[PDB]
């Protein structure tokens, strides 16, 4: 018998393909949500900052109170 | 290789890739391709293994 390197029967293939898959969002999707989660942090500072303004004018009426 | 196939080069399944512009870019994408296209040779090289001679 001879010994050499052959193929066993023929093999598989191989790919050739550029497999890109090009997931992620679109532009109006990605767009939307990054504005809808901006307005939802501009409704809850607005909240806090006027809340915090209602505070500080308490602390007004505390230097006022002990001025004299 | 395709204008004067100097050895067994014609009886395996490629093709080369054509620049469009003056640049480098893409000829940055004809040498991927031709890397691409090496690896279907090879593909095609190994099933097409005589065992003949050394």
């Amino acid at each position: 018998v001879k010994q050499d390197m052959p193929p066993v029967g023929g093999y598989g293939p191989i790919d050739y393909k550029r497999n890109l898959p090009r997931r992620g969002l679109s532009g109006y999707s990605m767009f939307a949500v990054g504005i809808g989660a901006l307005l939802f942090g501009y409704w809850s500072m607005m909240r806090w900052n006027r809340e915090r303004r209602r505070l500080q004018i308490e602390d007004f009426e505390a230097r006022i109170a002990l001025m004299p | 290789r395709k204008t004067q196939p100097y050895d067994v080069y014609d009886q395996v399944e490629f093709d080369v890739p054509i620049g469009s512009r003056g640049d480098c870019y893409d000829r940055y994408l004809c040498r991927v391709e031709e890397m691409r296209q090496s690896i279907r040779i090879i593909s095609q090289c190994l099933n097409k293994m005589p065992p003949g001679e050394i």
